[PDB]
């Protein structure tokens, strides 16, 4: 208490705790803080039932009222009950919060629904934030029935110009992911659909993508598995335009038997073809490769090629290669074991 | 090189060694080697309290002796007191619950006799008292052979139902490795 204003002020709160006996619980957090630029009103409850029926009540009131233009508010609403034997769990929480010009506000909204009696559970949420330039909206639900699952996502980025679609699937302990990625930004056709699956051994791995900008369609391909004996992967990469095409493809086979890969690759520009392919083995008997590229220009091409056999008992090494560029007769011949 | 004149010496030996490793292993099974292990420390407490109740005493005539010639009697009932006395922590009012009161002191100690929490856990289908233990006899008390968790639930939505956690299926698991492990020799390895 003074003659100043900005001396006089107020800072007060309540520390209430009370436990009855009876498994009774009470909880009050007061705060008022009563000063000439902002005028803070907190308070929150919690009252808890620890003996029969343990119902689970919290209530947040927020009021920070500032003098200067910012009012800040918010309300927490904690219900959850236990309907005769169903529980019934409700959550309401808003926040809201403005300064001059600029809003934001998010909601959300969960309900959850189980039965012990089956152990079936229903989960079920909603999301909505709006802002002055952003806008928040996403939606999951889940049923999880006694050890089955379905898990489903989805979310609207602002205002779904990005699509982001999920679906989680699990039953009968073989795990199930799928879930999709969309986006619709200037000219970006993107759709990516990412799939994922599990078993005992095995866990397949496939995914794709498509870029599909104006006039480029490209393309990657990714598929493999897993095994206790082996790797398997095969990676598909296509690159088309209007005029070039970039095509390469990669073959990979591992297992006890032997190493083998194939990186295919080709292009074609116009006037110009080069593809490139490559054998490459590699076993138990000895390493055997194999390359091929041949270069197609208009009309003047280079044909090439390049075996080996690396062996203990012997090897095998030849070379040869010829062309007609320019109109020269070039030839080589190049074996040798 | 495992089967010429001086081999089968090493392989009854081995045999022998073989029978006296499994009769070993027949004892030291979980309840055996818990009872073996209580019975022991119970004696070897009993024995050291009769071990400390001899040396207290002598150790305070020692003290009286020399007290009453040198003038540091004051020092003396100082120590008696804070020995003999030690502290006595009361009922303790806690969220676990409520504890006894317990006197912290060398007789205490050397009767024994300990008071366990009486803790009641929420929300809990089994209940822990406040149990008396003798130290000095351990083999007879709290034997863990049949545990069983209570029925709780966590967040209103993880409700966990009771699982017997019993020390026979691991004796027995115990058992089934000693009788594979002695099934299975040592002896020269196939070309495979």
């Amino acid at each position: 208490d003074s003659v100043v204003d900005l001396l006089s002020y107020n800072v007060q709160g309540s520390g209430e705790t009370t436990y009855d006996h009876k498994n009774t619980f009470t909880l009050s957090c007061d705060g008022s803080l009563r000063h000439k630029f902002l005028d803070s009103n907190i308070k929150f409850s919690h009252v808890e039932k620890l003996g029969n029926n343990p119902v689970s009540k919290g209530l947040l009131i927020f009021d920070a009222s500032s003098s200067w233009g910012p009012q800040m508010s918010a309300s927490v609403h904690l219900d959850s009950k236990k309907k005769q034997h169903l529980f019934v769990k409700e959550v309401k929480i808003d926040g809201q919060f403005r300064v001059s010009s600029f809003y934001a506000k998010g909601t959300y909204g969960l309900s959850c629904q189980r039965d012990p009696n089956t152990g079936r559970l229903n989960g079920e949420s909603n999301l909505r934030f709006n802002s002055s330039y952003l806008q928040g909206t996403n939606q999951i639900t889940g049923r999880y029935e006694d050890g089955t699952l379905s898990l489903t996502s989805t979310s609207d980025l602002q205002s779904g110009i990005i699509k982001n679609t999920a679906s989680l699937k699990y039953e009968n302990y073989e795990l199930t992911l799928k879930s999709d990625t969309n986006g619709k930004y200037k000219n970006f056709a993107t759709s990516n659909k990412m799939d994922m699956t599990f078993s005992k051994q095995n866990a397949l791995l496939r995914s794709e993508y498509q870029a599909d900008y104006e006039s480029l369609r490209f393309f990657s391909l990714l598929s493999g598995s897993l095994n206790s004996h082996g790797l398997e992967l095969n990676a598909d990469i296509l690159g088309t335009d209007k005029i070039n095409s970039g095509a390469h493809k990669a073959t990979l086979r591992i297992g006890q038997d032997g190493i083998s890969t194939s990186a295919t690759t080709n292009l074609k520009c116009s006037l110009l073809v080069l593809e490139n392919e490559l054998n490459a083995e590699l076993g138990l008997s000895g390493a055997s490769m194999k390359l091929t590229t041949n270069g197609r220009f208009r009309e003047h091409n280079a044909k090439f090629s390049l075996d080996g056999k690396a062996a203990l008992t012997e090897l095998s090494l030849g070379s040869a290669y010829q062309a007609m560029i320019l109109g020269v007769d070039s030839k080589n011949i190049f074996n040798f074991k | 090189a495992l089967s010429s004149a001086s081999l089968a010496h090493m392989k009854a030996k081995f045999r022998e060694t073989l029978e006296d490793t499994r009769d070993r292993m027949y004892q030291m099974d979980i309840q055996q080697e818990l009872q073996r292990y209580l019975s022991l420390v119970g004696q070897v407490y009993s024995t050291l309290v009769t071990y400390i109740s001899d040396w207290w005493t002598l150790a305070a005539k020692n003290l009286t002796d020399f007290a009453e010639q040198y003038s540091i009697q004051d020092w003396a009932k100082r120590m008696k007191a804070l020995v003999e006395q030690g502290f006595t922590v009361p009922e303790i009012k806690t969220i676990l619950g409520t504890m006894p009161a317990f006197e912290v002191s060398l007789q205490a100690l050397q009767k024994a006799t300990f008071q366990t929490p009486d803790f009641i856990v929420p929300l809990t289908d089994l209940r822990i008292p406040s149990v008396q233990i003798n130290f000095k006899d351990l083999k007879n008390i709290k034997i863990p052979s049949r545990f069983s968790t209570p029925e709780f639930t966590i967040l209103n939505t993880f409700h966990i139902p009771s699982f017997t956690i019993d020390f026979v299926e691991m004796k027995v698991k115990i058992i089934r490795t000693i009788d594979q492990m002695l099934n299975s020799e040592l002896q020269w390895p196939v070309p495979d």
